[PDB]
Parts: C-alpha cells; structure tokens; sequence
C-alpha cells in the first residue's frame, strides 16, 4: 500500500495572508494526488485533481504544486470561507489512502480559560445520581487539560470531556467536563475541584467547593 | 485528430418521424392516409370504445408485421361457433386468440385450470384483475363449443378477444 | 539433467534470446552494447542484475512475462537507446512498484506493445522520454486519448496504436508532439472523426475502424503535410472532403459504404481539392453514379481502382479530364455502356472492365486510347467487327485500329462468329478467347497477329477445327487449345519459336511426325491428358517423350 | 444534473450487519466507478472501497468479510454491505463517483450529501434538564439521558445570545448527554430571571427549566 | 445501462431515446381517432466492432458486453423489447380497430 | 441492396469477434496455461457432466456459468423407508449440504434445472411436479405432457427459484415429488439437479488476490 | 425470422444466417478448449431493405420484417433472433471444468 500523511493536523492563519498545507506519500506516486476540502458541516469537495491541475468553479486562490513524495496546497490570501478541513488522497495504486487532515484555524492572542465549578443539583440528587459540572469557556489556543480531584485524589472514572469548535466571533475554544458519580458515592466525600492545565498560566486555575 | 461528440438530436428525430409515418401506413396497407370525409361526427360507437378498451387494459407462429383486425365475441363458458365465423371469415386470418375473464373475489391465492389445457395461479389483490389465456390454437380449430375453469386438483361479462388478419 | 545453454556472444553482441532464462544473467560481460533477452520467462526485471551493464543501448525484453519493474532498473543504463518490453505482464507494473518507468534520458525507440496496457495505468507507466522517436503502444487495451496521455516526449514523431480499443481521442490529445508524422491507428472502435489538426503529419492510418464520418479542420494557418490516408475497411457513407490536404497523394478508401451524389446516422452526429492525389482505391463500395465534378477534381491522378462498385455507366468525355491515369479498374460493376472520349485519357495503359454488362459500345471505344496496352472484357458478351470490310451489324467493338494494345481478353463473351479482319492492326502479343462455346473463327480471323502474337489462348470453345494458320505465327510461344474437340492441327514444315502446346480434353488420336516436324526443337511442355491416342500408331509422340516435352 | 443520495438505516444494532443503498443519476454506472467513504463523528476520512465501471471490486486492507459492494446498472444503484458494526463505526458515509478522466483514475469528483450511520441499540428516551447555578458571571444548563441525536439549547429564548457556548454531545451509558452555558455581567443576574430551553425531536420535549440562584 | 439515464444524456452509445408521436403535431394525421399520440421512441447510438486480442485487460473485457454481446461481425443498435400499439380508425365510413405490431420501444441491445 | 458484399472479409471479423467473445464470457485477461494439466483423457466424470449439459430435452446472462450436477439420494437411503410411493408420487431427495458445496452461495446460482429418465411411454399422460413446502403439504409446481415415445427419453423441468431457497434457509434433506395429473372429476440413469452458478473464483464482489 | 432450416444450400439473396464453422486450434489458435474442438457459430450477413422499398419475391422473405421497426434503428439490420448457448470443457490450472456460454450459435437472423 501507500500510505499518504499530512504532518500538521492544525494551522493557524488570519485571514489575508498566505496558507500552505503539507501533504507527503509513502513512495513516488508522481501526480497522482488530489486535494479535497470539508468544510464543518457540508459534504467534502475536490478542489485539486492531480499535482497542479484545479477543479473546476475553484477560485484561482488556491494552487497545487509536488511531483513525487513531497506535495503542498497553497492559499495565496485567506478567506472566511476557506476555514475548513482539508485532505489529500493518492490514487497511484488501489486501495486508495486519505490523509490524516489540516483543520485550518484564526491565529489570536492568548487568553485564559474560565473556570466554573456547579454542585449537582438537587432535582437530580432526587433521582439516585450526581454529577459535578465544569465548563472552561473562551480559551486560546485549543490545547487545554483538565484533573478531576475528589478529596486531594486525582478521578477518573466518570470523567466525560467534551469541546466546542472554534467560535466564529471571537476566535476562542470552550471545553466542558461533567463527573458524574452516584448519590451515595456523591454523599461519601466533602471537597470536589477542577483544576485547569493550559499555556496562559504556569499555575493550575482552580475551581472547588466543599459539599456543605 | 478529434472523435466527434455533441450528437444532433433535432435531426435524428425528424428521420426518425418519417420513418415512423411510412411504418405505419405499410403496417395498415394504404399508401396514403384515408379520407376522413366519410366519418360521421360525433363520438365513436360504444361497442367500438368498448373494444379498444380491451386490448389497452392489463392482464404458435410469430406475429406478421401487418396489422391485425380485433373482434372481440361474448363453471362453463360457451361461444356460438357461428359468431365466432362471422368476426374471422377463414380460420387461416386468425393469428391469436386469448379469452378475457374478470376476477372479482381475490381474498386469497388459488390456482385454476382451463379445458376445452392451462393453469395460472392468481395472487390475492383484492382489487378486481381481468385474465387472460391464449387459447388462439383452440380457437383455429373451431372456424373450421366452449371452455371449463375449475380450481387446481390434487390427487362486463367474460368474452375471448381475437386478433386475426383483415380479408381486405 | 542437461547443462544450460549458453548465450551467444558478439562483438558487443550478446544474444541470450529462447534460452529459457528465469532471470537477468549476471555473469555477461560489462563492456556489453546490446542485450537480446527475448523468449525467456522473465518475471521482473530488477536493477541489481541488470545495472552491470552500463554500455547497453540496445536491450531487447520482449516476449516475457515481466510484471515487475524495479523503480531504478532502466536510469543505470545512461546509454541505452533501444528498450523493448512488448509482450510482456506490464500491465500491473504500477500496482506493484511506485513512479512507474522512469526517465529515459537518451532512448530513441520504445517498444511497448503487447502489455495489455489501460487508460489510465499507461500515464501512470510512461515516463519522460526527450529524445523519444519512435513508440508502440500496439496490440494493448487503450480505450481513450486524453490531452494528458502522451506528455514529456516533444520528440516522437513516430506513434504506433494499432490492434487497440480506442473509441474516443480528446482534441489536443496530440499538442505535446508537435514534430508528428506516422500515426497508426489501425483495427481499433473508432466511430467518427470530427477534427484533423496534425499539421506535420504525414501518414495516417485509421483503416479497420466504425469510422462513419471523417472531416478535417478547414482554411488552416499552414498547409497539413498530410500525405498518405488509410480509411479503408471502415463504415464510411461519404467521400472526405480532404480540401483541408493539398499535398495528399494516397487514399485507400475500399470496403465501405460510399455513396457519391456529413451525419453519421449510427452515432447521431452532424456537424482543386485533390490536385496532388496520384493513387486512389475506391473499390467495394456502394456507388451507383460518378458526378462530373468528381472526376475533374482529380488531375494528375495515376491510379483509379472502382472495382466492385454499383456502377451502370462510366463517361469521361471532359477534354483532358483524367491525364495521367495509368490505371482504370472499372471490373465488376454493372456497366452497360461507356463514354470515353477522344483524346481524353491520353496516358491511360491498363483497362480493366471483366465482369460488367457491356453490350453495345461505339466501335472505336477503345480505339480512342492512345497508349492502351491491357484491356480486359471478360464475361462481358462483347462482338468485335470485321475491321476494314464485313462491317459489323449492330455495336460491334472494333478492335482493329489499336496499334498500341498488347493483351486482350475476350472470355466469357459469348462470341458466336470471329470476323475476319477483327485485329487487322493491332499487334496484340497476348489474346485469349476462351470460355465461347460454339465459337466459330473466320477464314484469317486472326489477320495481322502473324508477326506479334506469342501467346493465344481458345480453351473451351468445343472447336472441332482450326481455322487460322499456327505455322505462320512466327513468335508465338504459348497456345492453349485445351477443352475442344480439335482432332488435326496444320502441320509445321519449318522451325517455329512455340514452347508451351496445351491440347488437353481434345479428340487427338495420332499426333505424326509429318504435321510435328516443326517445333522439334523449340517445344518444351507439351500437355496432351484426356485424349483418343492410337497407342503406338503415331511415333513422333512416344520419341519426343524423353527430351524437350513433358506429360 | 448530476447528483447522488445515499439511503441508509439510520440505526444499527451490534453485530448486526449494515446495508447501505447509493443511488446515482445523470450518468451511468456502466462507465462510472463509485467509491464508498466513510468519515466517524470525529476527524479523518477513511476510504472502504470501490466497485468499477465492470462490475470488479477494489477495497481497504481491513476488510475482511466486513465489505461487500455490488451494484445494478439497469437501476443506477450501488450497494454497500458490512457486518457486525461495533461502537466505533458510528460514522457517516459517504458515496462518490470517479472523474472518469481516464478509465483507472481515482480522483472522486461528485460526492453524495452522506448519511449518518449509529451503532447503539438504544431505545427512544427523553433528556433530563438539571440548571446549574453557583466583573461577569456565568451561569448554565445540563440536558442529560437523552436519545437519539439532536437537542437544541437557548436561552431567554433568544434574547441571551452573545457569549453562549452549547457543547457537542457525548455518548456515555449508551445515551446521549450535553451542557450549555451562558455568561452575563454580574449587575444583570441574578437580579434577572435566566431560563434555558432544550428541545429534543424524539421525545416532543421543550422543558422550559428556570434557575434559581444559590 | 438505464432507461432513466439514456433518454436524459447526449452520449454517443447505444440506447434507447426519447421521442413521443402526437399524430396530429408531428404528423399532421386526424385519422388516427385512438390514441392522440404514444411513446414510440427510437435506438440510437453506435455499436463499434472491438477487435479482440488474445490478452486483454481484466476490465476492458466489460466492453464486448455492451458494444456487440452477439460477436458480430457489423454489431447495430436495435430494439430488444418491442411493445404493441392498438389504434382506432376510420376506413371510408367503417370504424376499425386494429394491432401494430412492434411499435413501442422500450430497450435497446447491440445486435 | 446493390450487391457489393464478399462474406470472407465478414467471416473474419465474425471469428475475430468470437476470440473475444469467449474469454470475456470466461473473464480471461489471456488463455489460461497448460501447464498443470494432468496427461491422459478427461476423467469420465467430467466427461459425463459435459454430456449431459450437450443433451437435447439480467445483465449476468453475458458471463458463462460454471456447471455441476448433483444425483439425490439413493432410494434405499431412508427414502423408501420413511416416505412411501404411491402410484402417483415417486419421491426424489437432494442432499442440501451437498449443493451448497456445489453452489457456496445462493446469489451464484442463476439456473437449475431437474431432470429425470422417462422409461417407456407409448400413451401420453400428464404429470404434475410438487415441493416439499412444509412437514407435511406439497407446494404445486409446473406442469408437463408427456408425448409418446417408445424409447427412453430425458425431461427436465425448471426449479431454480426451489433450489436458490434451499441454499440460503433449507433443511438438511430436501426433494420433490412427481405425480400424475388428478381433475377433480378424477379420484385416482438416476435423476439428478443440473446447476448453473458463477464460479467464486469469478465473482465480482470479491477483490482479486 | 428465417432460421437454419430455409436459408442452408438455399439459393437467398436476402439476408439470413449464413453457415460458418469455427475449430478453435485452426481457426483462433487455441488449445486451451479440451472439448469440443469446434462449433457451428454461423453469423448473420446480407442487405435489409425496408419493407416498404422492397422488390417482389418469394413468400418466406417477408418473415424477416415480424419484428421490423423502421422509426427504431437508424438503419435496420440484419441481426440474429433465435440463439443456442455452447458447453465447453477446459482446464484452469490442475482442475477441469465444465461452463455453458450463452447466445453462441446462430439459428436465425431477422432484419431489424
Ligand atoms: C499500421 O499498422 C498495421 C498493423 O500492424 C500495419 O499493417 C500490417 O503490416 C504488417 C507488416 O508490417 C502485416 O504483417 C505481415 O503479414 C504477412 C501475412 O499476411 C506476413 O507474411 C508478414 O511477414 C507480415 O508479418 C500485417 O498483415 C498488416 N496488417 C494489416 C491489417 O494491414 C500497417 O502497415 C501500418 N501502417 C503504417 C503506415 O505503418
Ligand atoms: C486498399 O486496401 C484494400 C483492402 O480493402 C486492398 O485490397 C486488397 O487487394 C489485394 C490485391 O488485389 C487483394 O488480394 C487478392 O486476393 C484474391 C483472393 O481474394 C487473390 O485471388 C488475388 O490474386 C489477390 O491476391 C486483397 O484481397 C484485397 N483485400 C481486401 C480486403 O479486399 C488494396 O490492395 C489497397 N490498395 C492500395 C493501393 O493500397
Ligand atoms: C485497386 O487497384 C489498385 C491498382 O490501381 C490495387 O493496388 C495494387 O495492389 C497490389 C496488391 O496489394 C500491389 O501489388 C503489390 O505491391 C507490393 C509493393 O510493391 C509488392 O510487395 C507485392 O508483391 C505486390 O506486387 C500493387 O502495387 C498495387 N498498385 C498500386 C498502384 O497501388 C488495389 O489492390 C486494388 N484494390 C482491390 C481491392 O483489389
Ligand atoms: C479435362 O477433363 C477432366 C475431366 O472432366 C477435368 O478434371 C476434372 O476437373 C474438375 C474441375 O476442376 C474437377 O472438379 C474434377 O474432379 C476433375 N476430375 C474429373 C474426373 O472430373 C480436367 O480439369 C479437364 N482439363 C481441362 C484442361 O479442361
């Protein structure tokens, strides 16, 4: 088989300037080698046929170049409608092989996570279960950790991390994690705490409560 | 050096019609197209629209390229063999003969026998089904009776539709 | 268990063909030029064995089984100039090795036919070629051209696709060879051809085709060099209007559907010409009446074969028309009458009109035909006159004023009466009369033939005498008396030049030495099975037996 | 012009197999090839297969017995086939055709819209709404135990917009579970009234939960 | 190849098309009281002779299907299903109800 | 209609047509190799098979079929103890496990045709065909007349749509049964399954190795 | 509509099947076909005029045109109606076998 990698899963850009997504095969497949776009929510697309040769109805922005192994998909000035996911797929030899993808993503300034710690509430204690809610909203960049710690113990049974895309006004991600645990295991401990590991602050944000 | 693409449709057909008005007026006989100045006004007879009716509703040598004459003649089911001679004057003309029957009690699947020899199963729809059953050998025989329908064995009222050629 | 056979080796030559080889031998020496690795039953061909030999320029790999083909096995050979891989498994090369072919820096012919090669893994295979010349993709499974196909090879002007599956070729699947000039498109699915824009191509063959419809781009910026077209064997319905070729020479267009005197109904598509055509075969197809404009077109024209056509009548009567035909072959049509005017085909040599309806010509038909030599009439019911006197009754072809006409055939005309003065004038060296039951010959029929004739032929005719004088024929060297009832021949006093004497299925009982005298010493075959011979009655047959006679 | 839709189950039960149909019109599948695609809830294509113009089949190296494509010329339809699904082939699938540029190209030029494929053999079940309450303060809402796929979240049914976050859904004991959140300066709440608004398709469920405030 | 795709593409195979007769439109004729017109339609396209090789692609082999099933030597798109037309009309002042037999096409085959 | 045609050019092309006609029927890329080929004549199986597909009685119908036959079960192998013949019924069982092996899948079968050895019939008679369709009750089937003859002849009937079931859901032991024709006014060698499938080793839905 | 039967040793302008035997060694180079070593394929050759354009002639001719549509086909052939499959035996391999083509003999030829 050959398989066919792009090294960069995300790259970071503004909107105007210049974008190139990397895209290399296993062995010398010599042309053969198309480009697809997805964008979030719509079906892919193929916008490069071959090294060089653009589909038809694709602007003139954006351009293929590569012979061999090595291959790139530029973008000569951003736009808004070009944020999206984008693939490669040789076809030298069957079974055709995709690429792993390049989400693209706005570059900004760095901002940090805000924590909020929720006790579970008593309408849900009424029905056997609890679960402690923390959201970490309106962070960049996206890399972002999360530790559970019921009575100084790290927890990760019942730990259930979900994350947002980017938002399209201010550019920021928002990540959430619900710890959901039985009432009588919820009753059997006192201090619950969210600690956020993320590049804005050395220190660990913390967000805790004590039972009553 | 170029294969050819984009086939003219427009010219194609208008071949095509042409062939299509010779096709028919060989298959009928005529040269030329009748004379409508003897067709009285008004709509078509009953009896008339009643047969058309019968070869457009859903149900050995090979069929001649000419056109076939239809006539059509109205638990066992007997025919005056001498009305049968009257809508096919010789029993060369015939070329096939198939009786028409109108199912209406279809609750369920039950399979019937023809004899003067076929067997034909019928699916249960309830809504009514006509039949039909090539019987034009049998009927050959007879311009020179009737038939049976009774259920398999282990051990408008019901006419035969004939297509035969105009004596002309 | 027999020891291997060895290769055969030259001057720089060695010959390792229909040894059975598995692999690429490796004990051959380096200073090898030419390889010939032919008839083995080589699998692959790997860079390892095969990179020794770096002074190689001619490597011959046909007729193998190769199906493998290392990614670097053809670059070590910086000299090479011929490579054939035809008939080999090349056809599931890229699905095993990456980068197919690889450039071939100095190799000048190609030769990949054979390799069941597809659209699609073709471009896949082929690699750079500059100094490409000549290329084969023949005998493969090519359905299509696309503009893409023939890429990096500017130098090929040699391109062979006969014995494929092409049925459709993109409009500028030919831009990247622009120095063009033998393409080969024979026994291929090719329907219609809506476009030539080969300006530097010079022979063209699209012959055992489905071509219905051929048309060329017109009024182009400079003249196609186009010389040499092949359409025969094709569906044709239309002579091409080659206007577009000025410099056009060849055209073979038999065995097709022509009718004179574009559609093509079978697909749905619709959309001094020929000054310099000298060779032009529109033999076996469908047309019924030759327009006066055609013919004009055609100066210059040396050679016009309209063979097995639906022809009734033939009329060259324009002053001129038709020059330079050496060559009219008009031979099984329906012709029943033709109009060749006076000094009009002035160069025309051979006439070739057998199997036709000819009945009543004007008498100097023929006569009018300055340098006519050949002239072929069988079966086709013809009288000729009685030359000077004895005129003829009704139509009778005069064949007496010809003194340029060497070979004529009368077979199969039914002739009833041979008039006396019928080749007064003509000096024929060839004629044959055979197949005309009941023929009866004139007292001097053949008249003036004494001094030309050499070979005469009357096979058939059932004659129960002779009635021209055969000693007097001074050159004649053949006759044919076979299938008759002749019983006596004229006795030869004098020494004649006749060589071959066939009397086969005659009435000869005695053969005597006094009518055999002569051709004693000129005689050479004498075929005489199936007659009455009085056994030892004769003499002269059984001493002329051993030496200068046969069976 | 030339478009394909591809017809799907929806719901598949483990280890039960799956049937996909692809149909295709404005051109034919006796000179076309179709490619079969699938790309999970989460990032990355990944081809399974394809069955030529002839009727021959190319497929992914994991394949075994899981990949059947046939097709029926006459009624422009391709059909894919897997069996035993598992948890981690909830995804959607695609169909494509080839640019059929040369007749072995590869290159898919018309995609399907695609279908959504879930293997999780669980029952209709309606969400469970929990509010979640405690210069800016943020305030938001649970909406857990629901199934099938979507929910949609508001808040002040619409007036509260800006500043709002509605996480995707996660599938945790075999349903479906989702939070929402929503910031609001600190001199608005709580001295206002907040309620968020979770609907679900399934169950006909708007709940219209107010938050109370410590 | 489909019936829903061939008479809805300008390709130059063979297929059957599209074509509807309306005797009074497109052929000028009122004497045909029964039907007004009827779907007669046509085959169309070519049927290219393929020489074949002894070796030969795998999928290429796809084509003898399609452009001559039969092997013949000049393979011509014709009908495969034929249907009958049934009409009514007058001949001097006698109605009459006769059968055209292969009228209707409704596939097209390589023959 | 003018006359203008020579058949041996057309010849050719017919024989030329016929070459690919039947390897791409067999789906043969080239002609498969004589190397394996065992010495000596054809064994009097194979032979046997080839003579009685040669014997006088969908897209896929381009492709060639590959043929087998299997004989039923002997009549002294619990036919004739369990399952009486009357003078009407004559009972011939099929062994499932053994067309599945001849047939692995039901979707390859594309005919099957039963055929038996009509003895002596010097007066017609019509006789109806029956399926096994339950423990106990027989599902009709077609229906033949037998014309006279007075030396054996061979008749087949069309069951490809009862055999395609017994590959997909059938039980261990299968069969028909052939009686006489009874109105309702009336009170009163060996067969085998010939089978026509596509090979496995042709068959499209799997990829070549 | 004029099958084997009329147009053998038949003096028939017309077109209908014509007699052709092909033997698989001598005529196609092969040996890879155990049995048989030929078969009667035949083809169908000769002119179709329409039915309407047609001469006078003997009764059987008009047979031909039972499935004649001159509005169809640009221009009607002379095509084959009634088919015969042929049972082959060749090896693949070590293993014989026995596989039926289908339409492979000629019986009779139609215009089209
Ligand atoms: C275009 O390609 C065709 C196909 O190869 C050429 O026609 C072929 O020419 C070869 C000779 O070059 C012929 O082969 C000969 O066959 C005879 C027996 O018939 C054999 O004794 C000779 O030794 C030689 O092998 C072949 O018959 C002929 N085929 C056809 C269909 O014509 C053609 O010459 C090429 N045209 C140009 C302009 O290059
Ligand atoms: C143009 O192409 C045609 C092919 O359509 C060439 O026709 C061929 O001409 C030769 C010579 O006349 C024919 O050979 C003859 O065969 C008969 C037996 O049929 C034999 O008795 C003769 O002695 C002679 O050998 C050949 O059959 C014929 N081919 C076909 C298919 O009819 C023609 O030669 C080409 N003309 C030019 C100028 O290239
Ligand atoms: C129609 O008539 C023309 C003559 O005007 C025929 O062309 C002639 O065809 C023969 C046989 O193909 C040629 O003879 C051969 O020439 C080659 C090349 O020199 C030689 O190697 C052979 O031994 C043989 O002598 C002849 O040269 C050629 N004449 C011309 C002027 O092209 C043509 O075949 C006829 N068509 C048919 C269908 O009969
Ligand atoms: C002389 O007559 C014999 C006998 O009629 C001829 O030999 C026959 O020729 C025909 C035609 O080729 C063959 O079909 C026969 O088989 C031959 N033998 C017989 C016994 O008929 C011979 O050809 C004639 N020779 C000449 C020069 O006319």
């Amino acid at each position: 088989d050959i398989q066919v990698t792009q090294s960069s899963s995300y790259l970071s850009v503004s909107l105007g300037d210049r974008v190139t997504i990397t895209c290399k095969a296993s062995d010398h497949i010599k042309n053969w080698l198309a480009w697809y776009q997805q964008k979030p929510g719509i079906a892919p697309r193929l916008l490069v046929s071959g090294a060089t040769s653009l589909e038809a109805g694709v602007p003139s922005r954006f351009s293929g170049s590569g012979s061999g192994k090595n291959f790139t998909l530029s973008i000569t000035s951003l736009q808004t409608e070009d944020v999206a996911t984008y693939y490669c797929q040789q076809y030298w030899s069957t079974p055709w092989t995709f690429g792993g993808g390049t989400t693209l993503e706005i570059r900004r300034a760095d901002a940090a996570p805000t924590v909020s710690i929720f006790p579970p509430s008593s309408e849900q204690l009424t029905s056997g279960g609890a679960s402690v809610v923390c959201f970490l909203n309106n962070f960049y960049p996206k890399d972002i950790n999360v530790k559970w710690k019921i009575d100084g113990s790290e927890r990760q049974n019942g730990v259930l991390n979900s994350w947002t895309d980017q938002d399209s006004k201010d550019s920021t991600y928002s990540m959430s994690s619900t710890l959901t645990l039985t009432k009588d295991e919820y009753e059997r401990h006192n201090s619950y705490t969210c600690e956020a590991t993320h590049k804005t602050s050395t220190s660990p944000i913390v967000k805790s409560f004590n039972r009553n | 050096l170029s294969t050819c693409k984009t086939i003219d449709m427009e010219l194609v057909k208008r071949k095509r019609i042409e062939a299509i008005r010779g096709q028919i007026l060989s298959k009928l006989r005529l040269a030329s197209p009748p004379s409508q100045g003897e067709v009285p006004p008004g709509p078509l007879p009953e009896a008339v629209l009643a047969l058309y009716n019968s070869t457009r509703d859903r149900v050995e040598p090979e069929a001649d390229y000419y056109a076939k004459e239809v006539t059509r003649v109205l638990i066992y089911m007997f025919f005056n063999t001498s009305e049968l001679r009257e809508a096919v004057p010789e029993p060369v003309l015939l070329s096939r003969a198939e009786l028409r029957l109108l199912r209406l009690k279809l609750k369920v699947e039950q399979h019937v026998e023809l004899y003067q020899l076929s067997n034909r199963l019928l699916a249960p729809s309830d809504s009514p089904e006509w039949l039909s059953f090539d019987v034009t050998g049998v009927v050959r025989q007879w311009l020179s009776e009737g038939f049976r329908l009774s259920a398999h064995c282990s051990c408008n009222r019901p006419f035969l539709l004939l297509m035969a050629t105009p004596l002309e | 268990h027999q020891d291997k056979v060895p290769c055969k080796m030259v001057d720089k030559k060695v010959s390792c063909q229909v040894l059975g080889l598995l692999q690429v031998p490796s004990v051959l020496p380096p200073d090898t030029e030419t390889l010939d690795l032919s008839g083995n039953q080589l699998r692959s061909i790997l860079a390892s064995p095969l990179g020794f030999y770096t002074a190689l320029r001619h490597l011959d790999l046909s007729t193998n089984e190769i199906s493998f083909l290392q990614p670097g096995a053809f670059q070590a050979l910086t000299h090479l100039e011929h490579l054939s891989l035809a008939h080999n498994r090349l056809a599931m090369a890229t699905a095993l090795s990456a980068g197919g072919l690889g450039p071939l820096p100095r190799v000048t012919s190609l030769d990949l036919s054979g390799n069941s090669l597809y659209s699609g893994l073709l471009e896949r295979l082929l690699g750079e070629a500059p100094s490409l010349h000549t290329l084969s993709l023949a005998e493969n499974s090519l359905t299509r051209l696309t503009r893409h196909t023939f890429r990096d090879m500017p130098a090929l002007e040699q391109l062979d696709l006969h014995s494929n599956v092409l049925m459709d070729i993109e409009d500028g699947a030919f831009e990247g060879l622009p120095r063009l000039t033998h393409l080969n498109l024979s026994r291929n699915s090719l329907t219609c051809i809506s476009d030539f824009s080969l300006q530097q191509l010079r022979v063209l063959d699209l012959s055992c085709n489905s071509i219905e419809a051929f048309q060329t781009a017109s009024q182009p910026q400079a003249e196609f060099q186009l010389t040499w077209l092949d359409l025969r064997e094709n569906k044709l319905l239309h002579f091409p209007d080659l206007a577009a070729l000025p410099r056009l020479i060849y055209l073979n267009l038999s065995n097709n559907l022509i009718r004179l005197p574009i559609h093509a109904p079978s697909e749905g598509w619709s959309a001094r010409p020929l000054s310099q055509l000298l060779n032009l075969d529109l033999s076996y197809n469908e047309i019924e009446l030759i327009p006066d404009s055609f013919l004009e077109h055609l100066t210059s024209l040396c050679f016009l074969n309209l063979s097995r056509n639906c022809l009734r009548t033939f009329e060259a009567r324009r002053l001129g028309s038709l020059p330079c035909l050496m060559l009219l072959d008009l031979s099984h049509n329906a012709l029943e009458t033709l109009e060749l005017g006076a000094r009009a085909l002035g160069s025309l040599r051979t006439l070739l009109l057998q199997g036709n309806a000819l009945r009543d010509l004007p008498p100097y038909t023929f006569a009018n035909l300055a340098s006519l030599q050949r002239l072929n009439l069988q079966g086709n019911r013809v009288s000729p006159c009685g030359g000077p006197d004895e005129p003829g009754p009704s139509g009778c072809v005069a064949f007496s004023g010809i003194t340029s006409l060497r070979s004529l055939s009368l077979v199969d005309n039914e002739i009833e009466l041979l008039r006396a003065g019928a080749f007064l004038h003509t000096p024929l060296t060839e004629l044959d009369l055979s197949s005309n039951p009941g023929l009866e010959v004139a007292t001097g029929a053949l008249g003036g033939l004494e001094a030309s004739l050499e070979v005469l032929a009357l096979q058939g005719n059932g004659l129960m005498v002779l009635q021209v004088d055969l000693p007097c024929f001074i050159c004649l060297k053949r006759l044919n008396l076979a299938e008759n009832r002749l019983s006596h021949l004229p006795a030869w006093t004098q020494a004649v030049s006749l060589e071959v004497l066939d009397l086969r299925n005659n009435s000869f009982s005695l053969l005597p030495g006094s009518a055999m005298g002569g051709l004693e010493t000129s005689l050479r075959r004498l075929y005489l099975q199936g007659n009455p011979l009085s056994c030892c009655g004769n003499g002269w047959l059984a001493a002329q037996l051993h030496q200068g006679r046969v069976d | 012009q030339v478009q394909l839709k591809e017809s799907g189950p929806g719901l598949v039960a483990p280890s039960q197999s799956l049937s996909i149909t692809c149909t295709v019109s404005g051109f034919s599948l006796t000179g076309y090839g179709i490619n079969w695609v699938r790309q999970p809830p989460g990032k990355g294509l990944e081809w399974l297969g394809m069955i030529w113009s002839d009727g021959s089949t190319d497929y992914n190296s994991v394949l075994t017995s899981r990949l059947r494509i046939s097709k029926d010329n006459s009624n422009s339809q391709v059909f894919l086939k897997m069996n035993s699904l598992q948890v981690d082939d909830t995804a959607r699938y695609y169909c494509a055709r080839d640019r059929n540029y040369y007749d072995y190209d590869g290159a898919m030029d018309y995609w399907g819209q695609g279908t959504s494929v879930t293997v999780s053999s669980a029952k209709t079940t309606p969400p469970s709404v929990y509010p979640l309450a405690p210069s800016m303060v943020t305030l938001g809402c649970l909406v857990k135990g629901y199934f099938p796929e979507p929910v949609t979240v508001t808040w002040n049914s619409g007036s509260l917009s800006s500043g709002v976050h509605t996480f995707p859904a996660v599938l945790q004991s075999d349903l479906y579970t989702l939070s929402s959140s929503v910031t609001v300066p600190s001199s608005t709440w709580p001295s206002q009234t907040v309620t968020c608004n979770v609907a679900h398709p399934a169950s006909s469920t708007k709940v219209d939960k107010k938050i109370v405030p410590r | 190849l489909d019936t829903n795709y061939c008479f809805s593409s300008t390709e130059k195979n063979c297929c059957v098309r599209q074509l509807y007769i309306d005797f009074r439109k497109d052929l000028g004729w009122k004497w045909i009281h029964e039907p007004k017109g009827y779907h007669a339609n046509f085959c169309l396209g070519p049927c290219p002779y393929i020489w074949s090789l002894d070796t030969q692609y795998s999928k290429v082999l796809a084509l003898y299907n399609q452009h001559n099933p039969g092997a013949s030597a000049a393979p011509c798109c014709v009908p495969q299903a034929l249907e009958p037309l049934p009409i009514v009309y007058y001949v001097g002042r006698k109605p009459k109800v006769e059968q055209l037999s292969n009228m209707i096409v409704r596939s097209c085959k390589c023959s």
